[PDB]
RNA sequence: AUUGAAAAAAAUAAUAUAUAUUAUAUAUAUUAAUUAUAAAUUGAAAUAUGUUUAAUUGAAUAUAUUUUAGUAAUAGAUAAAAAUAUGUACAGUAAAAUUGUAAGGAAAACAAUAAUAACUUUCUC
RNA sequence: GAAAGAAUUAAAUUAAUAUAAUGGUAUAACUGUGCGAUAAUUGUAACACAAACGAGUGAAACAAGUACGUAAGUAUGGCA
């Protein structure tokens, strides 16, 4: 709520393939215009942005898939495993 | 003005006066930086943090069982020496210098439950010499900082007028920046993890480095700056990069605690020490 | 759930609005916050999301902390640990804040700011040291009150003074303030807070105004008087405004005289000084004092000989300041008071 | 009339710079406000116990360290300076590493040297 | 001789009125050369990065592992065509017709 | 030598007038005081025109 | 007031209205803004009737109006780099030397270098 | 036992002071900062210091109006 507007026109420069595909991504605020009556305000935006919420930005090249936190060590209640608890200390008795 | 004749009136009770709160001035600066209402607020505490958790939960009690000596006791440093009484010029001559330094030294406290060494700040100074020519390589430099470690840099201008290297005074020659907290681990942690093993001939930091009371230095060039996660995604915007030193500075009474913290952290020496 | 029950817990401890008490715990973010008056700013208000539960978290850690502050404080026998820990205990509570925070502290109405309650008495303590207490004694010391009358003060409690019955507006007057000689005609009234623990069954209180100013001509100087003086006055913890409602004639010992200032005779300090007597044991009921009528001078007065004498103990102070006008003829006419003197303008 | 190493430079001086960008004050509710200030006394709190808790932990090492070093020292001089000679140059092992957020490929290795 | 960019009249930020800088950041996922993988905070429109060397693939930071292959960028240079250009030499033979010199 | 001499009139149509040194090249001064003839504090300009010395305005609305 | 929705509130302050006092006070009402200021055919948005389109909807084209982009440093009552040398109010402490640190060396820039007995608030055994 | 305050003590006037030298200055007179740009205003000036004269220096107080300050108050150019 209190970050700052992106500054696109530094990550994406002038005519190229990546802002025009940057911008087809975002989804553009409503600016005002006269005779029309808004309730929630009247549109103050500065650099793409209504300032008075929160600005949403959505963006061997295989995705990232994370690794899953739990084990088949962790499913089989193997007791002797180095791998029981990946977040937890073990000791050894 | 009739005199210039500094006088503090004494007072008559006890109770503490702070006249921020008796002036109906700046209303908006009486709230903390910490109260949701003071327009300084920030948001501290958003996300876990690995570096800090894993020195909380390992690293403190080993390294309590490591400095643990067995009935030390503090070594008291080098304090201003008294003259003896022995001449009435002593009255009241001021005392002596330290024997050996003109300045004191701090006194070092066997290792407790309370004292463990820890890191406490980070420092990074970019001083860009071919700034005396031209002053866009000071914002330059000032990006490179901001876009590797997140936080606000701060200018540095120049102080001293040496003719030889075509210094001038007064001129802004680069950039610094000082880092706590999640951030700072954030930085030491992509350090280590990426950009150092990206050096060429890395073999770690120099075991006879840093200042003799916890802390210790050490630098990078422009091709290690380019190792960066923010400069490699857009090299275009990166003709020219700088290189920094980084200021480690931490709770360490001594530097051989911090060259042991920071191993702990993951972090290579490869010199003889002292 | 201690918090939810009031069985022993005063119905102070608690949000009287249902909408606001509704709000502030409610389970959904469906409803909307009273405070905003009009629909429009309403539906222009977004209050932060995911706050509602973090709340209902936060209000059960500190809901199981205060429990167990109350389970210590009903084994615990000394009075001073009895209230810490129900000061302790009660801090936390978003309803309590939300009462103090946001309703009147110094005209409090009783079902929301209690004062019989630790916990306000805590919390207005807190608030006076703040800033009031500090502005008090600014003013004493800047205007040299404490030296030339009493020693030192450690206050202890808050006194604010008013003026109604002289001109018919309400205001509280500043510590310091110049006041006309018209406002300051009639007679003040007092409000003395108390916020520590103190036996509201035995404990009595004197107040004296006393202006030490009034010039003196026998050896080039200046001198006391006591301008006002009442004794044996009790006062409880949320019914303690004194006026003549709640004093009698044997109370009194220096029926009020006005600020009445001579021309060139510089501006002159009203001070108040709040005095408790002595709390003897082994006794039922207030331990009333006479004082001696006879010995007091009521034109020399010597107050640290007063005080030492009967023994009292100053808890709190106040100040005003005055200065000859046009009015202070009718008022020495009214009061019946000789004529003024006229001093030179020049201090030679 | 200015330089494209000039604009360059603006650009990220404009990156730099707060105009034009932060969004309106955050305004909230008295009721809002109560609440966000019972969250942070319950976050501080809980934070103190939680390093009161690491301290009490560390407490307790440090006089079980001192007592163990009390009772070899009058059971065997020679162990006893074994163990309090000094380890001025000791170092962590290299894959000590910090944890991360999702475990690795290889969870553990089952061979070394 | 030296050339700077002309200082406009600061803006007056008065008291009390100053905010703290945020600026905007990703919660980006960074791969290692192993599986793992950090979540950090960045200022690149970027949410996904992947690593070919960095720690988990260098010999000062892992000293115990027995093999650690290397490797760096592809499709950049003239890297790997040393080998790809000669074929009819492969991977052991070489090693044992490297025996000796036998000279002096 | 390197300073003139300078009478500043008062603005109250009093005749009163107090004269002040200045840079042969300061910008035109101006300054309230003290005019005993109408008994208050009056503004006070330059009596002759002075050749004053050109400074650019500041660039305050952002320019191009 | 309208506008997603069934008695009214009880603080400091600010704003609007009004009237008490030879008292810069009181009553009701509400809780705005807080990094901005002209000039942009050319970059980017939001607003209608055909449209292809499935009740919609939608995504794409055309125009009228409007909005954003002039991209500029201090974000701290700043504190021994350079700039305002006279007033007042608030606040702070320099300098050398030593130890280190990419280029860096005697000399550039950053970091570190005296002691906590007593007193508070909080957490905890 | 531990955090965060308030700070206290030793040392420092060697740096800095618009400018020589001397005296003074951390309670700062040095430095940063918000207002401001006002007192770098007006009519009487006692009394002292210094002093052949002529001149010079500090300045209480009365009156008029300004700026800063919550207030106490400070400001009739510059630490001398
Ligand atoms: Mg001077
Ligand atoms: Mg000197
Ligand atoms: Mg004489
Ligand atoms: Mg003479
Ligand atoms: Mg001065």
């Amino acid at each position: 709520r209190l970050m700052w507007t992106f500054p696109a026109y530094f990550y994406f420069k002038k005519g190229t393939v990546a802002e025009h595909k940057f911008l087809s991504l975002q989804k553009g605020p409503i600016s005002k215009k006269n005779g029309i009556w808004f309730p929630r305000g009247i549109p103050d935006i500065k650099h793409g942005r209504e300032r008075s919420t929160k600005q949403e930005v959505k963006l061997v090249n295989r995705p990232v898939i994370p690794n899953d936190r739990i084990t088949e060590a962790d499913r089989s209640n193997d007791m002797k495993s180095l791998e029981r608890q990946l977040s937890r200390t073990l000791y050894l008795l | 003005p009739k005199s210039a004749c500094s006088l503090v009136k004494p007072v008559h009770h006890l109770v503490k006066i702070d006249k921020s709160k008796l002036s109906p001035r700046f209303p908006e600066l009486k709230y903390d930086k910490s109260d949701i209402r003071s327009p300084g607020f920030k948001p501290k505490d958003t996300h876990a943090d690995r570096l800090n958790d894993h020195y909380l939960n390992t690293l403190q009690s080993d390294l309590l069982l490591i400095n643990y000596s067995h009935n030390a006791a503090v070594v008291k440093g080098l304090k201003q020496r008294a003259w003896s009484g022995d001449s009435p010029y002593h009255l009241n001559r001021p005392p002596k210098n330290p024997r050996g330094s003109k300045a004191q030294l701090p006194d070092i406290h066997p290792i407790k439950w309370s004292n463990i060494p820890g890191l406490e700040s980070v420092v990074i100074n970019c001083f860009v010499r071919e700034a005396r020519e031209n002053q866009l390589l000071a914002i330059t430099a000032a990006l490179q900082l901001q876009q590797i470690t997140g936080c606000k840099p701060h200018p540095i201008f120049s102080k001293n007028d040496v003719p030889t290297w075509k210094l001038r005074k007064g001129h802004q020659m680069g950039a610094k920046v000082e880092l706590k907290g999640k951030e700072m681990s954030q930085f030491l942690s992509t350090l280590t993890e990426i950009v150092l093993p990206r050096i060429r001939e890395y073999k770690g930091i120099s075991n006879q480095s840093g200042n003799r009371f916890g802390g210790i230095s050490f630098g990078l060039t422009a091709e290690d700056i380019k190792f960066f996660p923010e400069i490699d995604a857009n090299q275009d915007s990166w003709p020219k990069t700088f290189g920094m030193h980084i200021n480690i500075n931490t709770s360490a009474q001594l530097d051989y605690q911090a060259r042991t913290l920071l191993s702990g952290f993951q972090f290579p020496f490869f010199g003889e020490e002292k | 759930h201690i918090w939810s029950d009031f069985t022993t817990r005063p119905s102070s401890l608690s949000i009287q609005s249902s909408k606001v008490k509704n709000y502030l715990f409610q389970k959904k973010a469906s409803l909307d916050p009273p405070s905003i008056s009009r629909r429009s700013n309403r539906i222009k208000y977004s209050p932060p999301e995911h706050i509602d539960e973090i709340f209902r978290m936060s209000y059960d850690f500190l809901e199981q902390r205060s429990s167990k502050f109350y389970e210590l404080a009903n084994k615990t026998k000394n009075p001073l640990k009895k209230d810490a820990l129900l000061i302790k205990a009660e801090i936390n509570n978003p309803e309590v804040q939300y009462n103090f925070q946001f309703n009147n502290k110094l005209n409090n109405v009783k079902d929301i700011i209690d004062y019989d309650v630790p916990v306000y008495r805590h919390l207005g303590k807190q608030h006076w040291e703040s800033y009031g207490q500090m502005l008090l004694m600014q003013r004493l010391e800047t205007l040299a009150a404490i030296p030339d009358t009493l020693p030192t003060l450690v206050p202890r409690a808050e006194v604010n003074i008013k003026f109604p019955f002289s001109t018919g507006v309400n205001k509280w007057i500043e510590p310091g303030e110049f006041l006309s000689s018209n406002v300051t005609s009639m007679r003040p009234i007092f409000k003395i807070q108390e916020y520590e623990l103190v036996n509201v069954e035995k404990q009595l209180y004197t107040v004296l105004i006393v202006n030490p100013d009034v010039p003196d001509l026998s050896n080039d100087s200046f001198k006391t008087a006591l301008c006002y003086g009442l004794v044996n006055i009790n006062l409880t913890y949320n019914d303690n405004l004194i006026d003549p409602r709640k004093f009698h004639s044997s109370n009194i010992i220096a029926d009020y005289l006005p600020p009445v200032p001579e021309k060139n005779a510089g501006k002159q300090r009203f001070v108040v000084w709040v005095f408790r007597q002595p709390l003897i044991e082994d006794k039922q009921g207030p331990n009333m004092l006479e004082i001696d009528r006879k010995e007091l001078s009521r034109d020399d007065f010597d107050i640290r000989q007063f005080t030492k004498k009967y023994n009292l103990t100053a808890i709190g102070a106040h100040i005003w300041r005055s200065e000859w006008d046009a009015k202070v003829a009718a008022v020495r006419e009214k009061y019946g008071l000789p004529p003024g003197r006229v001093f030179s303008r020049v201090r030679r | 009339s200015l330089s494209p190493l000039a604009q360059r430079v603006v650009t990220q001086l404009s990156v730099m710079s707060a105009s034009r960008k932060q969004p309106k004050l955050l305004k909230l509710a008295r009721e809002d406000l109560i609440k966000h200030q019972t969250i942070e006394k319950c976050w501080s709190i809980y934070q103190q116990q939680q390093r009161e808790r690491r301290n009490l932990q560390l407490e307790l090492q440090y006089k079980s360290i001192e007592r163990s070093m009390n009772l070899l020292q009058e059971l065997s001089p020679r162990l006893f300076e074994a163990a309090n000679a000094s380890e001025k140059g000791k170092r962590f092992p290299m894959e000590m590493k910090v944890p991360t957020d999702f475990p690795p490929n290889t969870l553990w290795h089952y061979n070394f040297r | 001789t030296r050339i700077t960019l002309p200082r406009r009249p600061a803006k007056k930020i008065q008291l009390g009125k100053s905010r703290p800088a945020i600026y905007h950041q990703f919660n980006v996922k960074m791969e290692l050369s192993d599986g793992s993988v950090v979540i950090r905070r960045s200022q690149y429109p970027k949410g996904e990065i992947r690593l070919i060397q960095d720690q988990r693939n260098n010999p000062l930071w892992n000293p115990s592992r027995d093999d650690l292959v290397v490797v760096d960028a592809n499709s950049g240079g003239s890297l790997d065509r040393f080998n790809k250009r000669y074929s009819s030499l492969f991977s052991t033979v070489e090693l044992s017709e490297e025996n000796k010199k036998k000279t002096q | 030598s390197k300073n003139s001499v300078i009478k500043l009139l008062s603005t109250a149509a009093s005749g009163y007038s107090r004269y002040i040194s200045i840079k042969k090249g300061a910008p035109l001064v101006t300054q309230v005081r003290y005019d005993p003839v109408v008994k208050r504090h009056v503004l006070f300009k330059e009596a002759k025109k002075r050749k004053v010395a050109e400074r650019k305005p500041l660039d305050f609305l952002r320019t191009a």
